[PDB]
Order: structure tokens, then C-alpha cells, then sequence
RNA sequence: UUGAUUUGGUGAGAGG
DNA sequence: CCCTGTCTGGCGTCCTCTCACCTATGA
DNA sequence: TCATATTATTACGCCAGACAGGG
């Protein structure tokens, strides 16, 4: 559940960052492919980025991190798909 | 009184006014200063491109909530480009510049 | 308008700045139970085709 | 997409290229069938086709040949709404200056053709000739002609001479003017003439001369020769319901200048006399200019009936234009509206929200979702079931509103906090349900409000809403740091009933094992809510680093005082439950779980607060009656005592002793005195009434009467309410102004009779009428300051300075206002603050000033601190991050990006409703005497009297902070000394201010230096005393013969030889002024601090003045340079003063009107910053003679006046911030090595970056002078012209805009509310940050 | 391809 | 030629609800 | 029905900004 989101903002120490990497996160599971990384309890994708956020596992970095991972992984699948 | 979507006005493409027509609420100066008093940046650009004015933003828009997309395509609001025609009407040459 | 029996008290919260907490027993008695009447009017006027 | 919007001036070639048809017939339309007109104003070849892809008369009704365009139909083929964006253009017969050029306020071909614009109109219709390089003749260019002076010209220069007239000669004169050619002679002749008028009226030519000249702005596109008509669908032409068409007003215009121009072309055709053709040009002329912009000339046309028709500046300009109508403000889908109510099982995180708005707002969502699980198939089958409204979209509306908020919105929303969103609970009902602690954020009661909900669609939305606009992270209000979820006035009577005490109740002095047992008591029926009890709690401290440590104990409490302590979290000590707890003390309750516990343990607290108030105030009880009112005994007796006095005032006045000014004073004073009596009575009789025994004798306790309470615990009710309940109410005025002196005796518990019930109404609705109309003036009060804000942006870290304004407490003169821990309270130090003994290092220089530094400074008691102001920000386009402060509402510093121009505006403006809209010195404390500004002498007697007016006397006590400011006069009586000890309530000044004392500082003899009895001074012997005087006259009295003869006393010595100054080789020769009567006549011998001679003598709209700094009716005058002073000429208007610096250049003087009361004397010297003469002081001096920090400190301890006489609190740092917005503007004095011009007002960043930009360099910068401006004048005056036409006058802005042929680089918030894209403060900084970093 | 007119504008009154 | 009355333009609060009323002419 | 084209009331209150007048 969601009342809060003080914690999510001590990690992102922004406040306006704070939307857009949970607005890029819940972009991932709402059209999306990905699945959360947290147990969902029926929560909105809003609330279960929110709550990645909370227990320090989702920040700019590791989107970045896991979409150059999935850059890779189109590179190698072309490359190993054609040639 | 509540409104999703129904008729708007012929001039502007933004929602007509009443409760008598069946329209939404005027979002009016003073809410905009306080949505940009926080930092609400995209609700401000949703509350006044896609739920009011862009016709093919409010178009894409509801196909995109009816397929379960959250996301909104927002272009330029009508009434602007009303404006650039009412100022253009003069003999004032208003323009929009490079990419 | 009617006359009631009112008690001068807070309510657990339910007449915090203005409001007022009401009874079933007035909304039994249909004893504010008033009646509205609009008047509709409908015309065929010939705009044009007929 | 695209960067600026560029605006310039439009060319006939270039209304060609926009347009897709020439307008001829000014036939509207058939109006008998349905089709238009081929070919009028409404046509098909010119525009496109009415249906979509058809031709309107007949052929292609599928879609393959989509343009095809037959001779039969005359018509494109496209989409519906092509004709909206598709313009006409109407061929002009006669040519026609624009209105907007040629009425602009100034025009812009008044100043360009060197031609008054009364001669401009009376040629331009028709009235008058103009000559256009005639020849050989004796005539100038610019010069026109008459009718008589045409003729005579006629008949004499009949070859080479060219004489027209209308907008066809303006033009020629337009299009035959060599802009270069002018430029240097104009920029010669500024630098050829030294004329000050001349100089202004030259400067201000060839700025548009060469402004044209960078541009692509031709001369000859002022006059309009290809009139360009609006698309049909923006003048739409819809029946109302009947028969008829409601035809708009710019249909009216285009049609009558159509059919002018069709005549004055069958005119042309017919060669009519030259008197019809003028008289049908010139109808086209006024045609024109009434639709462009109709009623600039006299008196507008008007069709139905005699209300003028609405033209296209008209549709552009004012409240109801596009910039405020539909631009900034727009109507919203999926939005809702209702009635609000209260609803207090919430928690301050959710809002009740009806089931059938629910249903209705949130229809896609529930088609998606109705299509996602399978029920249905194709759209319209989810229409048709929730039109029906079945059982199973119930589950679905519960599922799409669960994690969703909303944004609810108070129709007059003022601060950010009246829109705040919320978590809907679905309600059986039509109303909204509001949690009553947000109620007061929103000023809402529940006497009949609405409100407004709006849905965030996208996701980005939602997570503003919940990140940012949610109801729990709005719990402190922006304008300070005081908490704005305060609990509001049945939660506070609940508390102040449930945590207070009775000398015996159930359960006296019984102890207790803890607060669960106290509550077991209290239900169980054993005890009472107030019963004082040992109870055992066990309190949380968290003295370590962040551990909390366990302390238990037994406390001396009440009944109430534990089972409140069973809600409070861990941290707090108990003392915070301790006492009564009024409104105040929960106030500071929920600050100090705020500052220890941080936000959750607040909002939780929050929540468990006001269900305990509820609760509590429920089983309490508390009405009011008729008999809680308690009337004093004493009542009737004081108001006797006051009808006897009044008799013996009375029957003085029937005997004629006393004066009549006197006896109204003497009776406002005793029935001030008796009310003040009769309110102390009843204050007696409810503080402390009851009076209960315990097990013996009786004891008095604080009471609790209801009305009492009600007022004790801060609920609802003061001391004056309470006071019009039980005493007499006062002294009610007229609306005259002045006081009624029979009072109302009677309060509301007694009866007023008729006539103190009509004097009561005078006094209320004075009221009444004051806040119907002060309502206006707060709103654009308003408006005004977000449209001067409305570009600052946070925008930096650090903008790398050691410049900032310098914090002190302000002291008027009474007991020290307003601590140091008010104004440094999260503000970022400049330099590095000194501890108070020597030279230590107590905090580092660029630190946040929290709660835990403001106590380690009260500690210290720290004097004064140097502290960051945005003022002094370096940083171009925007505020630093350090030189802003605290976020306030965050308990950190200010984000990168968080708009606080916005928040200034609205905490300064929000306030404007609650503001009003219509001898010596005696010490108070015991302290130690400091002296400031002070040139002083010791007189013969002792009394340290003083050589300087300016002088600044401080009590400093025996700590080192300072505590005490007064200003003593030129010349006083100081009882004491510098760095003396004085005692509490000594008198320690005195002088009089109705004799200005002359007094010395050496002494002598005493010579009449040009006094001669009978031109120069006058001999008024005294009549009731016999010591005469001889009466020194004015300049104005005397005549022209020995007006010349200044009248002075110099000191000499025993001898006659003069006693020079100590200091100096110059004599000390004191000039006398006018109205002067000696004192001490010839030959007596004088010393110090004795005179020679006598000399006799804002609320709201105050907050309006200060901002858009108007100047006051009589200014203070100063001085712009230091040095030596005298006067001049004898009333020519004026009377001069010249000042002469000592190493300065000379030639800087001023001329006085001479019906004020100076203060400089001919042998003062004085000093820029320094007052010449009393009175108000302008901003502008201030900032250009003593300093900007000056002038900010000027205008916050001038408007924080206002906003603690009426006592609101706001920081400083938003009055600040719309400083900073006021003295943007900056005027060149040395133009150096840059591109500028010599007189120029260029805004300060750009010159700022432009010498630094050089400076970097080796060439040496430009140096600038800053000039203030009002707010209006400030935003009007801005680089981005969207900005300043979204605000007041849009003719004017747009015809400046449009010859300067200028750019919106947009770079702000409202250009992008305006254009509709994402704000550059907020969430879309980063989306800025991104589009500036990738250019 | 399955349907339609107030906004426009004035005046008066009301709510917060 | 620098003060100066005098005249002309340009502001004047947001949100909402109900009702009625709408150019003359004319062979 | 289908082109013809504009006249006999006053009663705001500042507040800037430009203009002819005169010592
Ligand atoms: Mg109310
Ligand atoms: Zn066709
Ligand atoms: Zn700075």
C-alpha cells in the first residue's frame, strides 16, 4: 500500500527525479513487457514502482544499466539470428 | 456534475461550459499558476493539451486509455493556432521558427 | 420552512465547520420532502428537407 | 518541433503567400436554403469545401479522386476543418494605415516621420494635404497642406510639385525614407546637442529608426494594401435554435469593408469628382480601422442595438481575449464538480468521491477494463452496460480507482495548497467528502462551497499527483514554516476538554500502572476525564545518534494527559501533552513531531489527533447556553459611574469652561476607560468563576464555562467576541470616520434597543462593503506578481559569491519586534559568522541555518548575520540554489528546478484579503547606551547634546545583541552618556520639536551678521510678557530691496575676532532661515546646546504602492553627492541648492520647491544617502543613491509593516525574489568597448554576460546603472513578448514587438503554458535540460 | 460507414 | 527654456448556477 | 424578396504619459 513517499524520496534525493524514473518504471510494466521486481499486493504499476524505489533496487542508473543489457541482448540475437 | 467526454464549442476545440450542456470544468489562471507552483509539469501539459484542446492528442488519447496505455501524445492546443490566425488576420506576421 | 429538535453539540466530528447532522426521523416523515415541476417543451419547427 | 516564435511585420507579397483565394462579393451567404455564396466572403474555390471530401454542389461521394475541381462546382476537395486554417484576403481599393501603428500610444509612424499625430490623422482623412519632394519650390517634406495653402500652390508651382494625401502619401513619404541616411544624422544630432528634452526625444526616435533597419521591416508595410481576412470557421456562422442565423460581429466588419471597396472600385471606374472619391476612401479608411481595431477612433459602430460590435483586437486583447479566456485558462475533460461535506472517518491521504461521478469520470478506464477481462466485444457494448450501469462495473470501478488520485480544487484557489490530491473512497451520495484538517488549506467551511475534480490521465500524472500534490506532503504552508494541517476548532475544544484539570473530581490523587489503565478507568465509569493522578508513562528520548533510549517514570498528571499520551509517538517527551493544550500549543505539538519524527509518525499523528478530538469533543458535551454569558455584577454601577462623568463634562459645557474639541475628547476617553472596566469585570467573572471545594475549604480553578472554553482553547472566539457576548460593545463608529460618543452600553445578551442596532449596522456594513471590493484589489494583486514572477527558476548550486543583505532584528522603538531566529531561519550565510567574543569560527560560510544553528545563535546571542539574498544572486536567467534559502514545506535546501517565483507571488498575494484596505523618549528595559551617527558636545550644564540630526540610539544590553533603536533629533537634551548604565524607565532624551535649536559648539559674543531691523528682521515686542524678540522674516515677505540681505549669527570672542571651529580655519557663522525669532539677542555671552533662535513648524493599498512603487505626493529629497551646500535663486518656481563636493566635481545642483521644512543649514556638508528635507522616500532614490541591498531592505521592513500590523506571517524571501523581479532592468551610463548605445536601458543579464564575455578578454567591460521598476511597468517591459501579452495591454506590446521585429526565445513558464508543452520549473527541467544540452 | 447545436453576445438575479 | 495644469488612455477577482432576448426596409 | 449601408447622453478613481503655456 501507499500513504507516503518519503523513503523513495531519500533515495532519489531529487523530488522531481523521483516522477520520472517511477514514470519510466511504470512505463516498463504498464505496456509493457517487464515484469516488477517486487511482490505486488494488487497495487497500481504507480504504487509498485514507487515501492521498487523504496527498497533501493530501481534508480536511474540501473534502468540504463538494464536497457544497455537489452541493447546487448538485440545486438547479440541479430547478430547470432543472421550470422 | 462530471464529464469525460461529449460535444465542445465550434470556434475553439476546447469543452463547452455548464451543467445544462454537458461540459467540464474551466481550469482556470489561477490553478495553472498553482499546478506550476509545484512541480507538476505534465499534469499541467495533460490539463491543458490533451484533456482541453489538441484534437488528435485528445483522439489518441482515448484510443490509448481504452487500450490500457497511460500515455499521451500531446502536440499543439487548437486555440493557439486560433490565435496565430487572429494575430495573423492583422497585418502582423507571426511564425514558428526552425526544428 | 419547519421546526426541529436540535441539539447544541459536536457530533463526532459529523458538524465540523458548518454542517449539520440530521436524524432518519426528518428524512422519514418526508417533512423536507419537496416537489419541483420543470416545464419541457418539445417543437417540429421546418428547418429545411420537409 | 520548433524553438521561437518570431513576429514581424506582414508584406502584400507576404498576405498573398498565406492566402488561397481574393474575397470579392460581400455576400454572407444564400441565408434562404443552406449554401453559401460564389464567390463572397463564404466561398468554395477561395476556401475548400463545406462536407468533407465532397464537393458541396455535386460530384465525388467516395474516396478516389480526392481534388478534382469541376467548372459546375467552383470547388477544392478536403477535410472539414481545412477551411479553418485556410485565409482570404480582401484587395484593398484604397490604400489604409494600419490603426495599431498610428494609435499605438506612441505611434510608430508619429516618431518615424518626424510628424505630430494630430497632423497624421487630419491628412490621413481626408482633411489635409501633404507635399512629397515637390522640387524647386519653397516647401519642406515634412511640412503639410491646406485647402487655401493647396490652391495658391496650384496655381503657382502647377509643374514639378507633388501634393497628395490619405495613406497613399503617408506611404510614399514611408516607402521615400532612407532609414540609414537618418540614422547618422540623428546619432550626429545626439552627439551635436546638449539639450536634455531633446537628447530623450532623439534617442528615443533612432532606437526605432535603427531597430527597423536590423530587421526585415519595411516602411511601407505600415499601410495596409492586402487586408487579410480570418478563416470562416474562426468567425463561425451557427443558427441559434429557430430560423435565424446569430451572425458574429467580424462577419459585420468584412462585409462592410468589402462593399466600401466594391464601391469606391465602381468609382474609380466611373471617375466620380475628386469630393466623392475622398469622402468613399476615407469611409473605407474609418471601414478598415473599425475592424482591425474598433472604438481607437471616435465613437465605434454598433449593430444591435447600441452596443458596439466585437473586432479582432477586441478578440485578442482583454479579460475575455484568447491569452486569458482560452490560452491560460481552458476548459477541462474528464473534470466534476459538487458540493462539498465532511466525512471524518478519512485519512488525510483520501477524499470521499460519489459513486455517479465516479462512473462518469472515469468511463475509458472502465471501457478498458470491461474489455480487457472479455465481457464484452466491441465499444459500443460497453457503453450500452454502463449506460445501464449492471452489477459487475461496480468491481470494475473499485479496481480502477484503487492507487488513482485525483486533484481536488477550490474554485477560488489562491496558493498551491487549494489544489491537492486525494485517494477517492467511493460514496453512496452526491457530495464530496472532505477530511476537515485539509479544510483548512483550502478556506473551505461547509456552508454551501464546491469543489472541483480533475483526473490525472497519463502515468506521469499520477505520479506528480501522488509525488508531489499529494494530501500528506502538503503539511506545511509554502508562505513560512508554520504548519498548515493545523487541527482547526472541534478537535481543539475535544483536546482542551480532555487534557485539563479539576480540584476534585472522581479518582483524586489515585495512582496508576499506566495510560491503558487510565483509559480502562475512564470507561469503566471510576474515574473522570480530568482527575489529577500519578500515572507511570513511559517516555522515548532519543538522546543518542539515532537511538531511542527508554526513561520511565511517574508523573504528576491527569486522567486525560495519559490517555492523550497513548497517540503520541515515541520521541516527543511528554510535556508536550503536559499542559491544557489550546491551539497554539498543538500547533507547536504537531511542529515538534514534524521536526524530530520526521513525515509518517506526522501524518499518522496527524490522523490520531483529530480522531481523538472528535471523540473527546463528542463525549463531552459542550454547548453553549443562554446563561454561559455571564453578565458582571459591577456592569450597571461602572456604566452610572460613566453617565455621572459625562454629567459633570456636560455641565461644564452648559457653563462654557471646557472647549468642544476637548469635552469629545474627554468623552471617548471615559467611555474607553469604563469599557475597558467592564471587559476586565466580565474577563474576571468567566476566568474564574467556578470555585469548588475539594475536602475542605474552597479553591478557585480557571473555569469551564463553555463560552469560556471556547475561547480559552483558541476554537472559535477572542477576547473582543467574548466581550460583545457579556459587556458592553464598545464604541461603534460612523462611516463619517470619527467616533459616535454615546456608546452601545447594551451587548447581545441584553437586548439593543433600535437606535444602538442602527449605529451597529453602520459599523458593519462599512464591513461588508470593505470586503466585496477589497476581493478585487487582493486577486490582481495577484495576478500582477505571478506575471512578474513568472520566469524564475531555480537553476543553479552555487552561483559563487560572497555578497548578501545583512539579517539584524528589526526594533521600531518599542520591545524588539521580531527576533533574529524569524528572519535567519533556513537561509544560507554569506561570510562566516563570527562567535560573539573573538575572532572564532562559530558556524562556516556557506551552511543552512536549521532549528539545531538558530539555537547554537540564541546561545551565543549572535549580533547580526550576513546572509545570502536573492537579491544578490549572480546567476544569469534564474536563482541559485544557496542564494534562495529553505524549500519551506521541505526540510532541505531549494531542488534544482522548483519554480519559486510562482510561490512568492502567491504567498505575497494571498494574504491581500486578510490586510485592511480603509516629545522625547522613555526607555522601557535596563541596558547599557550605545550612540551611532553621533557628532556631539558637551554643553555648560553636562547634558551630551548632539551636532547631527541622523543620530541612531541604541540600548545594547549586557550581552552584546541589540535591543533598543531610536532616532534623536539635531540638537537634544540627552539625559546620559556613551557606553553608560542606566536604569528601567529613565528618562534619557528630550528636546522640543517645535523650536529647532540653533545651538554651537564653541562659545563668544554673539554678532547680528546682516540683521537690520526693518528689512531684514522685524520688532514684535511680546504683549503678555514684555521680553521682546527681534522676529527674523523669510525671503518672501520682504521686498526685492534687501531681499538679498541673509540674516546670521557668528561667535566671536572677548575681543571681536572670530572663534574658528575646532577642526578647521573656517569661522562658525550660522545662517538663520525664514520664520525664525531670535532668542538670544546682542551681547550675551553663550555656550553649547543653547538655541539661537526659535523655529515653528496604509494597509493593502500600501502594498500596491510599494510594489509597483509609485512615488508619494512629497518626497523626502536627498542629496546625489557629497560636499559643501548653499542656496541660490530668489522664487522662480523654485528655490536652488547647490552643492559643491570637497574633492568631487562641482556642477550638481537641485531646485527645491520651497513649501517644505528643510534641515540643512548653508554650513552643513552633506553626503549622498543623506536627507535634505522629511517626509516619505521614493525606491528610486534609494537604489540609486544608497545601494540595492538598501532598497531591499527598504521594501521588506516596509511591507512586513503591513503583514504584522495585520499580523500574517510570511518569510522574506518571496518579497526578496519580486525585488530582485522589480530591479531587473538596468540603464548604461559608460557605454565602453561593447555594441550598446550611451542612454540605453538594456536589461541586466545580457549586459552582465556581455562585459563578462569581454572582461574575459583584454578589453575592459561596460559599466551599467540599475534602474527600478514598477511591476507592471517590469513585466510589460520583458524580453519575450507572449509574456508580456498574456498581461495588460496587447495593442501595445504587439505593435512594439511587431516594428522591432522581435523574437521569443521562450525560456519561461507561461510562453510554454501558452504554446502547450512541458513548464521549465518542474518535472520538465530535466526535459529542458535535455533539449538545451542537445542544441 | 451507426446521431446532433449551445457557446457567440447582452441584461437581470443568485452562491462561495 | 524648465515646471505645469490639462487631457487622454488604461487598468480595476476568481470559479459556478438560474432565467429572458435577439435590424428595418418593401416596391 | 433582396440588396441599402449608419443617428437624437452625462453620475468612477487613480495613475501614468504626453502636450501647449509661461517666468
Ligand atoms: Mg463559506
Ligand atoms: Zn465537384
Ligand atoms: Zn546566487
Amino acid at each position: 500500500a501507499r500513504v507516503t513517499v518519503q523513503d523513495a524520496v531519500e533515495k532519489i534525493g531529487n523530488r522531481f527525479d523521483l516522477v520520472l524514473v517511477a514514470a519510466r518504471r511504470a512505463r516498463q510494466m504498464q505496456v509493457g513487457g517487464k515484469d516488477p521486481l517486487v511482490p505486488e499486493e494488487n497495487d497500481k504499476t504507480t504504487v509498485i514502482a514507487l515501492r521498487e524505489i523504496e527498497e533501493g533496487l530501481i534508480n536511474n542508473q540501473i534502468l540504463d544499466v538494464r536497457e544497455r543489457q537489452e541493447q546487448q541482448e538485440q545486438e547479440a540475437a541479430e547478430l547470432q539470428a543472421v550470422t | 456534475h462530471a464529464r469525460s467526454t461529449g460535444s465542445y464549442s465550434l470556434v475553439t476545440q476546447q469543452p463547452l461550459g455548464g451543467k445544462a450542456q454537458f461540459g467540464g470544468q474551466r481550469f482556470g489562471e489561477m490553478e495553472v499558476w498553482a499546478l506550476e507552483a509545484y512541480g507538476a509539469a505534465y499534469t499541467l501539459q495533460e490539463m491543458l493539451t490533451v484533456k482541453s484542446d489538441d484534437v488528435n492528442g485528445r483522439t489518441k488519447m482515448y484510443k490509448n486509455i481504452v487500450d490500457g496505455n497511460h500515455q499521451m501524445e500531446p502536440g499543439m492546443p487548437e486555440s493557439f493556432n486560433v490565435l496565430l490566425k487572429e494575430i495573423r488576420s492583422l497585418g502582423i506576421n507571426i511564425e514558428l521558427e526552425d526544428e | 420552512g419547519q421546526n426541529m429538535r436540535v441539539a447544541f453539540m459536536p457530533w463526532n466530528g459529523y458538524n465540523f465547520e458548518d454542517s449539520i447532522l440530521v436524524s432518519e426521523r426528518v428524512v422519514q416523515e418526508d417533512r423536507f420532502t419537496t416537489i419541483h415541476i420543470q416545464e419541457l417543451a418539445c417543437v417540429s419547427r421546418d428547418t429545411k428537407l420537409g | 518541433e520548433f524553438d521561437a516564435i518570431k513576429i514581424a511585420l506582414a508584406s502584400p507579397d507576404m498576405i498573398r503567400s498565406w492566402s488561397f483565394g481574393e474575397v470579392k462579393k460581400p455576400e454572407t451567404i444564400n441565408y434562404r436554403t443552406f449554401k453559401p455564396e460564389r464567390d463572397g466572403l463564404f466561398c468554395a474555390r477561395i476556401f475548400g469545401p463545406v462536407k468533407d471530401y465532397e464537393c458541396l454542389c455535386g460530384k465525388y461521394k467516395r474516396l478516389k479522386h480526392r481534388g478534382v475541381i469541376c467548372e459546375k462546382c467552383g470547388v477544392e476537395v478536403t477535410q472539414t476543418k481545412v477551411r479553418r486554417e485556410r485565409m482570404g484576403h480582401i484587395e484593398l481599393a484604397s490604400p489604409t494605415a494600419h490603426i495599431w501603428f498610428l494609435k499605438s500610444l506612441p505611434s510608430r509612424i508619429g516618431l518615424l516621420l518626424d510628424m505630430p499625430l494630430r497632423d497624421i490623422e487630419r491628412v490621413l482623412y481626408f482633411e489635409s494635404y501633404v507635399v512629397i519632394e515637390g522640387g524647386m519650390t519653397n516647401l519642406e517634406r515634412q511640412q503639410i497642406l491646406t485647402e487655401e495653402q493647396y490652391l495658391d500652390a496650384l496655381e503657382e508651382f502647377g509643374d514639378e510639385f507633388d501634393a497628395k494625401m490619405g495613406a497613399e502619401a503617408i506611404q510614399a513619404l514611408l516607402k521615400s525614407m532612407d532609414l540609414e541616411q537618418e540614422c547618422e544624422q540623428l546619432r550626429e544630432e545626439l552627439n551635436e546637442t546638449n539639450s536634455e528634452t531633446k537628447r530623450k526625444k532623439l534617442t528615443k526616435r533612432i532606437k526605432l529608426l535603427e531597430a527597423f533597419v536590423q530587421s526585415g521591416n519595411k516602411p511601407e508595410w505600415m499601410i495596409l494594401t492586402v487586408l487579410p481576412v480570418l478563416p470562416p470557421d474562426l468567425r463561425p456562422l451557427v443558427p441559434l435554435d429557430g430560423g435565424r442565423f446569430a451572425t458574429s460581429d467580424l462577419n459585420d466588419l468584412y462585409r462592410r469593408v468589402i462593399n466600401r471597396n466594391n464601391r469606391l472600385k465602381r468609382l474609380l471606374d466611373l471617375a466620380a469628382p475628386d469630393i466623392i472619391v475622398r469622402n468613399e476612401k476615407r469611409m473605407l479608411q474609418e471601414a478598415v480601422d473599425a475592424l482591425l481595431d474598433n472604438g481607437r477612433r471616435g465613437r465605434a459602430i454598433t449593430g444591435s442595438n447600441k452596443r458596439p460590435l466585437k473586432s479582432l483586437a477586441d478578440m485578442i486583447k482583454g479579460k475575455q481575449g484568447r491569452f486569458r479566456q482560452n490560452l491560460l485558462g481552458k476548459r477541462v475533460d474528464y473534470s466534476g464538480r459538487s458540493v462539498i461535506t465532511v466525512g471524518p472517518y478519512l485519512r488525510l491521504h483520501q477524499c470521499g468521491l460519489p459513486k455517479k461521478m465516479a462512473l462518469e469520470l472515469f468511463k475509458p478506464f472502465i471501457y478498458g477494463k470491461l474489455e480487457l477481462r472479455g465481457l464484452a466485444t466491441t465499444i459500443k457494448a460497453a457503453k450500452k452496460m454502463v449506460e445501464r450501469e449492471e452489477a459487475v462495473v461496480w468491481d470494475i470501478l473499485d479496481e480502477v480507482i484503487r492507487e488513482h488520485p485525483v486533484l481536488l480544487n477550490r474554485a477560488p484557489t489562491l496558493h498551491r495548497l487549494g489544489i491537492q490530491a486525494f485517494e477517492p473512497v467511493l460514496i453512496e451520495g452526491k457530495a464530496i467528502q472532505l477530511h476537515p484538517l485539509v479544510c483548512a488549506a483550502y478556506n473551505a467551511d461547509f456552508d454551501g462551497d464546491q469543489m472541483a475534480v480533475h483526473v490525472p490521465l497519463t502515468l506521469e500524472a499520477q505520479l506528480e499527483a501522488r509525488a508531489l500534490m499529494m494530501s500528506t506532503n502538503n503539511i506545511l504552508s509554502p508562505a513560512n514554516g508554520e504548519p498548515i494541517i493545523v487541527p482547526s476548532q472541534d478537535v481543539v475544544l475535544g483536546l482542551y476538554y480532555m487534557t485539563r484539570d479539576c480540584v476534585n473530581a472522581k479518582g483524586e490523587g489515585m495512582v496508576l500502572t499506566g495510560p491503558k489503565e487510565a483509559e480502562r478507568l475512564y470507561r469503566s465509569g471510576l474515574a473522570s476525564l480530568h482527575a489529577r493522578v500519578k500515572v507511570r508513562i513511559t517516555e522515548y528520548e532519543k538522546d543518542a545518534n539515532g537511538e531511542l533510549v527508554a526513561k520511565t517514570s511517574l508523573k504528576d498528571t491527569t486522567v486525560g494527559r495519559a490517555i492523550l499520551w497513548m497517540i503520541v509517538p515515541k520521541g516527543l517527551p511528554y510535556s508536550i501533552v503536559n499542559q491544557a493544550l489550546g491551539k497554539k500549543a498543538i500547533s507547536k505539538m504537531l511542529n515538534t513531531c514534524y521536526r524530530i519524527l520526521g513525515l509518517k509518525p506526522t501524518v499518522i499523528f496527524a490522523d490520531q489527533i483529530m480522531y481523538t478530538g472528535f471523540a473527546y469533543a463528542a463525549r463531552s458535551g459542550a454547548s453553549v447556553g443562554i446563561d454561559d454569558m455571564v453578565i458582571p455584577e459591577k456592569k450597571h454601577e461602572i456604566i452610572s459611574e460613566a453617565e455621572a462623568e459625562v454629567a459633570e463634562i456636560q455641565e461644564q459645557f452648559q457653563s462654557g469652561l471646557v472647549t468642544a474639541g476637548e469635552r469629545y475628547n474627554k468623552v471617548i476617553d471615559i467611555w474607553a476607560a469604563a469599557n475597558d472596566r467592564v471587559s476586565k469585570a466580565m474577563m474576571d467573572n468567566l476566568q474564574t468563576e467556578t470555585v469548588i471545594n475539594r475536602d475542605g475549604q474552597e479553591e478557585k480553578q480557571v473555569s469551564f464555562n463553555s463560552i469560556y472554553m471556547m475561547a480559552d482553547s483558541g476554537a472559535r472566539g477572542s477576547a473582543a467576541q467574548i466581550r460583545q457576548l457579556a459587556g458592553m460593545r464598545g464604541l461603534m463608529a460612523k462611516p463619517d470616520g470619527s467616533i459616535i460618543e454615546t456608546p452601545i452600553t447594551a451587548n447581545f445578551r441584553e437586548g439593543l434597543n433600535v437606535l444602538q442596532y442602527f449605529i451597529s449596522t453602520h459599523g458593519a456594513r462599512k464591513g461588508l462593503a470593505d470586503t466585496a471590493l477589497k476581493t478585487a484589489n487582493s486577486g490582481y494583486l495577484t495576478r500582477r506578481l505571478v506575471d512578474v514572477a513568472q520566469d524564475l527558476v531555480v537553476t543553479e548550486d552555487d552561483c559563487g559569491t560572497h555578497e548578501g543583505i545583512m539579517m539584524t532584528p528589526v526594533i521600531e522603538g518599542g520591545d524588539v519586534k521580531e527576533p533574529l531566529r524569524d528572519r535567519v531561519l533556513g537561509r544560507v550565510t554569506a561570510e562566516d559568522v563570527l562567535k560573539p567574543g573573538t575572532a572564532d569560527i562559530l558556524v562556516p560560510r556557506n551552511t543552512l541555518l536549521h532549528e539545531q544553528w538558530c539555537d547554537l545563535l540564541e546561545e551565543n546571542s549572535v549580533d547580526a548575520v550576513k546572509v545570502r539574498s536573492v537579491v544578490s544572486c549572480d546567476t544569469d536567467f534564474g536563482v541559485c540554489a544557496h542564494c534562495y534559502g529553505r524549500d519551506l514545506a521541505r526540510g532541505h535546501i531549494i531542488n534544482k528546478g522548483e519554480a519559486i517565483g510562482v510561490i512568492a507571488a502567491q504567498s505575497i498575494g494571498e494574504p491581500g484579503t486578510q490586510l485592511t484596505m480603509r516629545s522625547s523618549i522613555q526607555v522601557k528595559n535596563k541596558g547599557s547606551i550605545k550612540l551611532s551617527n553621533v557628532k556631539s558636545v558637551v554643553n555648560s550644564s553636562g547634558k551630551l547634546v548632539i551636532t547631527s540630526r541622523n543620530t541612531e540610539l541604541k540600548l545594547i544590553d549586557e550581552f552584546g545583541r541589540t535591543k533598543e533603536s531610536y532616532k534623536v533629533p539635531y540638537g537634544a537634551v540627552l539625559a546620559k552618556g556613551d557606553g553608560e548604565q542606566v536604569a528601567g524607565g529613565e528618562t534619557v532624551a528630550n528636546w522640543d520639536p517645535h523650536t529647532m535649536p540653533v545651538i554651537t559648539e564653541v562659545s563668544g559674543f554673539v554678532r547680528f551678521t546682516d540683521m537690520i531691523d526693518g528689512q531684514t528682521i522685524t520688532r514684535q515686542t511680546d504683549e503678555l510678557t514684555g521680553l521682546s524678540s527681534l522676529v527674523v522674516l523669510d525671503s518672501a515677505e520682504r521686498t526685492a530691496g534687501g531681499k538679498d540681505l541673509r540674516p546670521a549669527l557668528k561667535i566671536v570672542d572677548a575681543q571681536g575676532n572670530d572663534v574658528l571651529i575646532p577642526g578647521t580655519d573656517m569661522p562658525a557663522q550660522y545662517f538663520l532661515p525664514g520664520k525664525a525669532i531670535v532668542q538670544l539677542e546682542d551681547g550675551v555671552q553663550i555656550s553649547s546646546g543653547d538655541t539661537l533662535a526659535r523655529i515653528p513648524q496604509g494597509g493593502l493599498p500600501r502594498v500596491a504602492d510599494l510594489f509597483e512603487a509609485r512615488r508619494p505626493k512629497e518626497p523626502a529629497i536627498l542629496a546625489e553627492i557629497s560636499g559643501i551646500v548653499s542656496f541660490g535663486k530668489e522664487t522662480k518656481g523654485k528655490r536652488r541648492l547647490v552643492i559643491t563636493p570637497v574633492d568631487g566635481s562641482d556642477p550638481y545642483e537641485e531646485m527645491i520647491p520651497k513649501w517644505r521644512q528643510l534641515n540643512v543649514f548653508e554650513g552643513e556638508r552633506v553626503e549622498r544617502g543623506d536627507v535634505i528635507s522629511d517626509g516619505p522616500e521614493a525606491p528610486h532614490d534609494i537604489l540609486r543613491l544608497r545601494g540595492v541591498h538598501a532598497v531591499t531592505r527598504y521594501i521588506v521592513n516596509e511591507v512586513q509593516d503591513v503583514y504584522r500590523l495585520q499580523g500574517v506571517k510570511i518569510n522574506d524571501k518571496h518579497i526578496e525574489v519580486i525585488v530582485r523581479q522589480m530591479l531587473r532592468k538596468a540603464t548604461i551610463v559608460n557605454a565602453g568597448s561593447s555594441d550598446f548605445l550611451e542612454g540605453e536601458q538594456v536589461e541586466y543579464s545580457r549586459v552582465k554576460i556581455a562585459n563578462r564575455e569581454l572582461e574575459a578578454n583584454g578589453k575592459v567591460g561596460a559599466t551599467y546603472s540599475r534602474d527600478l521598476l514598477g511591476i507592471t511597468k517590469a513585466s510589460l517591459a520583458t524580453e519575450s513578448f507572449i509574456s508580456a501579452a498574456s498581461f495588460q495591454e496587447t495593442t501595445r506590446v504587439l505593435t512594439e514587438a511587431a516594428v522591432a521585429g522581435k523574437r521569443d526565445e521562450l525560456r519561461g513558464l507561461k510562453e510554454n503554458v501558452i504554446v502547450g508543452r512541458l513548464i521549465p520549473a518542474g518535472t520538465g527541467y530535466a526535459y529542458h535540460q535535455d533539449r538545451m544540452r542537445r542544441r
